[PDB]
């Protein structure tokens, strides 16, 4: 139940700086004053990170998605291949109340929407959904900047997420902030590319890649990642 | 090597007397190191004490003889060098 | 034991070091999870319906309580061989992501699904990585998976373009181009379809009637425990030398209450020289620690047996605490170096005869 | 070569031929006086 | 008192004879071509007529780790040794007269 | 011992850390050698003519 | 099976490396007792009469 | 540079002689001032 | 020529015997080869590393 997007918005895909986002818990293991080296798949320090101000972008290997967002207008992602019933498609919707993940073989339109009426109540995102794989619920995920960091290696789906208040007018603050493991999908999906959701009344967000390298980490008294090194960056990293 | 496991040292007790060799060193080098000691410092056969009243032509030696406030009962210098390196 | 050391009948005067020192285990404690759940087996083993060897049946079960001994006694399975670990040991581990795959093949393919091996099966239908971990099982269903009218539904793949991958599946259905010139969806001269169906029959002999295979595959431990088999938990024991099976993690220690401070998601930690140090019980979720029991070399001090046969024995950094033939002996003194026990103490101090250490020696008078 | 190197010495020939000559010159006019 | 790194030597002694114990601990946790690092999951998990194999890859690693970090241990004390005969001369000879 | 082979280093890199001591040893030899030549020769503060 | 004939050329040359390296050790130790002899002799017979 | 012991990037040379407190090589040796 | 190897290719002055194809100089290293074609000796020198 949609049509075609009259008003094509055009979202400038500027580039801003990384800076030393990124960071998150590798593994399960406490540790404490000791200097840790893992490598694994990681945002490189200062790299370009692309600034939306709704496309379609590659899933690649890893996504770090960051969103300086107020009043909560995100909703959801969408991920698939061609984002058809022919082949499976998952999606995560975090509303008012419990977040649902669904995967199924889903259709979608062009541009899938999910509107609010001012009483709140309008959901025609996709168009239909016959053969279902995958079901579940959990509590919901919410000048306050939400991280998550996508992953999928060995059939799991991994998500972390950290949320931090912000007072910055634009730009990534220059702070450090580790991202504790949230949600384990353990579902295999051949994931290629992924959507965006809004709360159109009836835009500024960050997309960087990851890429595999080795860092070195240090723990605090308490067990908290609190620096970090990048191996490959300058002769004297 | 084996961490408490039986079927580790029954299989290691097949390889000969490395371990005996092996212990037989190490024991030496700690003889050694207390013969170095010994060999160095103790030099002497009697332990002098100096006067309780020191005027020594008017040098000072008071920084590098032993301090009876202290409970180590080392000098300045010596307090200073231990607590100088880990 | 100086004797037998020393491998001589006769120990001059001196100090020996003969052998060494552990606190020998208590008892024994295993804690699980309250899960109780039976796990679902019958429904893919006694399936009554097969995929064919290119589209086989992937199946993942997780979160169930297990009990291989029922299918370990089983006489239904003609092959029943597994590699990286013994079946009788099945019962007492615990793994997480339990993948099973169903298929069926015929008689003679049975040794093409090995780790390290060559064919048709194996490498144009279904590759085994090398390191791969897990078990086979396979049985003959030429009773009721051969049909008289024929069995043309069950094929298997024929031509690719290259090798497989491990643990890929590959389905597309595409005109093969065996010379040098394309097909173009005509399957004639140089063009096959990469599929050969078989002809199950129940008047074939042996090497060609249905075969019906389920290997399962398992992980070593990357995410904390789910399906585990059957086993009884008992209690937490606090201060003893025991040894501890803590959901599949066995090791030997002391369990302590720590104050440390974890986070909400780890489950142990560790410290310097990846040293398990804390641990967190299941059913109760507590910080633990471990440390080990107590242990160190022992010494024999001995005036020589040409002039005397009494002994002192001297325990290296123990604490005069547990300290056990010499349960009492004579008085027990401490030192810096250890516990020291057959000498007495005095006041008094002379020149030094057989070294001890931390500036203290001992000589013979008793 | 097979992952084998050779590094030059820090000081060169011409700087040990100096403190040679220095040494010399020294004792000659100097007697053990500069030590 | 003020100027610091002035008794590099006796650090540098403490220093190499840590890292030495820092590294032999620390080949505990090599595969040396074995599926496990640690003992008590090949014994607990694996069938004794192959285990055997495992058990004895991860004997002759931990037995030529050890067998090096003695050698090296040798070599140190004997120059320790020297330079101890060295001071006791001195000792003997500028403290007890005039050199 | 590998010879610029990808298999070969990656056998090669579970026997632990059985390189980075005999670097550390060489090393310790050439600074040793400087070292010896340079307390031998230099033993005057200026340089005399 | 490669890789079998590949760990046995890995542990035959590990060894001979290490043999190389333990030689080198034993003679830089001989060569620096050498060099402590050559500058006492230089201290004492070059700086002074003994 | 080049130098008798390769090459160096991110130094600059000069005519001057000063002590020698990070010794490179081959007679020549590198310090702070740049 | 079946001799397969890495390494920087130069005009070299090296005289073969007309009937050899290819030199060493020690522990069976080699340095010069013969082309099959052109009939013309070049040397071998590895490429850098350090
Ligand atoms: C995952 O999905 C992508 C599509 O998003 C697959 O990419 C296709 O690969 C085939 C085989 O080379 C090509 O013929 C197609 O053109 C590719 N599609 C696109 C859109 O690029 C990919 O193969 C899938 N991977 C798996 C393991 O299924
Ligand atoms: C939803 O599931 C049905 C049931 O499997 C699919 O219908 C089958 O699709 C496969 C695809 O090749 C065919 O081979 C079967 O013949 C179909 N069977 C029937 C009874 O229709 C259906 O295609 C699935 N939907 C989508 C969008 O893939
Ligand atoms: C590690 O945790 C401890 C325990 O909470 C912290 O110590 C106290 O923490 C509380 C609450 O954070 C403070 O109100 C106290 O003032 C802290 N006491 C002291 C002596 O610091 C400790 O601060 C934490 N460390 C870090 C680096 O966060
Ligand atoms: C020898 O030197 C020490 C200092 O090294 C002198 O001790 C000082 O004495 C003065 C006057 O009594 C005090 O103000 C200082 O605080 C003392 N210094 C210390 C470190 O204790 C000592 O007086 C000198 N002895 C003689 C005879 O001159
Ligand atoms: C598949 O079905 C067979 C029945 O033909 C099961 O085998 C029997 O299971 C019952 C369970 O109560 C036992 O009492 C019998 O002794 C079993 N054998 C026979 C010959 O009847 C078999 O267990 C089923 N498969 C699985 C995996 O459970
Ligand atoms: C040997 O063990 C005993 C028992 O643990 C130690 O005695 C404890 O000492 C501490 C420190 O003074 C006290 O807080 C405890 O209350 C004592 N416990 C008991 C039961 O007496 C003793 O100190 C240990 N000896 C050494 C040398 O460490
Ligand atoms: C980031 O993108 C800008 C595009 O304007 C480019 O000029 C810059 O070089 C990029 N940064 C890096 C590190 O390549
Ligand atoms: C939010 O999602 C949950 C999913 O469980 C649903 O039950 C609920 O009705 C949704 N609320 C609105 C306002 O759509
Ligand atoms: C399992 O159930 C028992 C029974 O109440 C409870 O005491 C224990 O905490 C539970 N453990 C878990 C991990 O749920
Ligand atoms: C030790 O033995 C010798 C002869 O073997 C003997 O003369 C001497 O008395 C012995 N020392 C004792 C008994 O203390
Ligand atoms: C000697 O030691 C004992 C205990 O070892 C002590 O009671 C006594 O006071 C000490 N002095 C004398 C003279 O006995
Ligand atoms: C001094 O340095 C400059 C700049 O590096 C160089 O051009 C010149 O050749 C050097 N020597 C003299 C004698 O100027």
């Amino acid at each position: 139940q949609c049509v075609n997007l009259t008003t094509r918005t055009q979202l400038p895909p500027a580039y801003t700086n990384s800076f030393t986002r990124g960071v998150y818990y590798p593994d399960k293991v406490f540790r404490s004053s000791v200097l840790h080296s893992t490598q694994d798949l990681f945002l490189p320090f200062f790299s370009n990170v692309t600034w939306f101000h709704n496309p379609v972008l590659p899933f690649n290997d890893g996504v770090y998605f960051a969103s300086t967002e107020k009043s909560n207008i995100i909703r959801g992602w969408i991920f698939g291949t061609t984002l058809d019933s022919k082949t499976q498609s998952l999606l995560i919707v975090n509303n008012a109340t419990n977040v649902v993940i669904k995967v199924c073989e889903f259709q979608f339109c062009n541009d899938p929407f999910l509107d609010v009426y001012y009483m709140k109540s309008e959901f025609r995102v996709y168009s239909s959904a016959n053969n279902c794989t995958f079901e579940y619920v959990s509590q919901p995920f919410l000048k306050n900047l939400r991280e998550f960091v996508f992953k999928n290696i060995d059939g799991y789906f991994k998500i972390y997420s950290k949320h931090t208040p912000i007072n910055l007018v634009r730009d990534l603050p220059q702070g450090f902030s580790a991202l504790e493991p949230l949600v384990d999908l353990p579902i295999g999906i051949n994931i290629t590319r992924f959507q965006t959701l809004l709360a159109l009344h009836r835009a500024a967000y960050y997309v960087g890649y990851l890429q595999p390298r080795t860092f070195l980490l240090k723990y605090n008294e308490n067990g908290t990642i609190t620096d970090a090194v990048d191996c490959a960056l300058d002769p004297l990293s | 090597i084996c961490g408490d496991s039986t079927e580790c040292s029954n299989l290691l007790l097949q390889y000969g007397s490395f371990c005996t060799q092996l212990n037989r060193a190490l024991t030496g080098i700690a003889v050694e190191q207390d013969k170095n000691t010994q060999e160095v410092f103790a030099q002497v056969k009697q332990i002098y004490k100096t006067p309780p009243i020191k005027d020594f032509g008017g040098f000072n030696f008071s920084q590098i003889l032993p301090d009876p406030s202290k409970p180590s009962k080392r000098s300045f210098i010596e307090d200073l060098l231990f607590n100088k390196v880990t | 034991e100086t004797k037998c050391t020393l491998k001589s009948f006769t120990v001059e005067k001196g100090i020996y070091q003969t052998s060494n020192f552990r606190v020998q285990p208590t008892e024994s404690i295993v804690r699980f999870p309250n899960i109780t759940n039976l796990c679902p087996f019958g429904e893919v083993f006694n399936a009554t319906r097969f995929a064919s060897v290119y589209a086989w049946n992937r199946k993942r079960i997780s979160n169930c309580v297990a009990d291989y001994s029922v299918l370990y006694n089983s006489a239904s399975f003609s092959t029943f061989k597994c590699y990286g670990v013994s079946p009788t040991k099945l019962n007492d581990l615990c793994f997480t992501n339990v993948y099973a795959d169903s298929f069926v093949i015929r008689g003679d393919e049975v040794r093409q699904i090995a780790p390290g091996q060559t064919g048709k099966i194996a490498d144009y239908n279904y590759k085994l990585p090398d390191d791969f971990t897990g078990c086979v099982i396979a049985w003959n269903s030429n009773n009721l998976d051969s049909k008289v009218g024929g069995n043309y539904n069950y094929r298997y793949r024929l031509f690719r373009k290259s090798n497989l991958k491990p643990f890929e599946r590959d389905i597309s259905t595409e005109i093969y181009q065996a010379g040098s010139t394309p097909c173009n969806g005509v399957q004639g001269f140089n063009c096959y379809f990469p599929l050969q169906s078989y002809g199950f029959q129940p008047t074939n002999g042996v090497g060609y009637q249905p075969y019906r295979v389920v290997v399962l595959s398992f992980e070593l431990l990357h995410a904390p425990a789910t399906v585990c088999g059957p086993k009884k938990s008992t209690n937490l024991v606090k201060n003893k030398c025991v040894n501890f099976n803590f959901n599949g993690l066995t090791g030997t220690g002391v369990l302590t209450e720590s104050n440390k401070k974890f986070l909400p998601f780890q489950q142990f930690g560790r410290d310097i020289a990846d040293t398990t140090d804390a641990v967190r019980d299941p059913q109760t979720l507590e910080i633990l620690d471990i440390t080990p029991c107590s242990f160190g070399g022992v010494s024999v001090i001995t005036p020589g047996t040409n002039t005397s046969n009494q002994v002192a024995v001297l325990y290296q950094g123990v604490n005069c605490t547990e300290v056990p033939v010499y349960s009492t002996g004579s008085n027990v003194f401490q030192t810096r170096a250890g516990c020291l026990i057959g000498a007495e103490h005095v006041n008094n101090s002379y020149e030094c005869d057989i070294p001890i250490g931390a500036g203290i020696c001992a000589s013979y008078q008793s | 070569f097979n992952g084998l190197t050779v590094l030059p010495p820090l000081l060169t020939d011409e700087m040990i031929a100096q403190y040679t000559s220095a040494l010399l010159a020294g004792t000659i006019t100097s007697g053990w006086t500069f030590g | 008192s003020s100027t610091a790194s002035a008794l590099g030597k006796l650090q540098d002694v403490v220093n190499q004879n840590a890292q030495a114990l820092n590294t032999l601990v620390k080949q505990l946790s090599s595969n040396f071509g074995a599926i496990s690092s640690v003992l008590n999951d090949i014994l607990s998990r694996l069938d004794p007529p192959e285990a055997e194999v495992q058990i004895d890859r991860l004997i002759t690693g931990r037995l030529q780790s050890l067998q090096t970090y003695v050698t090296q241990q040798l070599i140190r004390a004997a120059e320790i040794r020297a330079s101890a005969n060295l001071a006791a001369t001195k000792m003997s000879e500028c403290v007890l007269g005039q050199s």
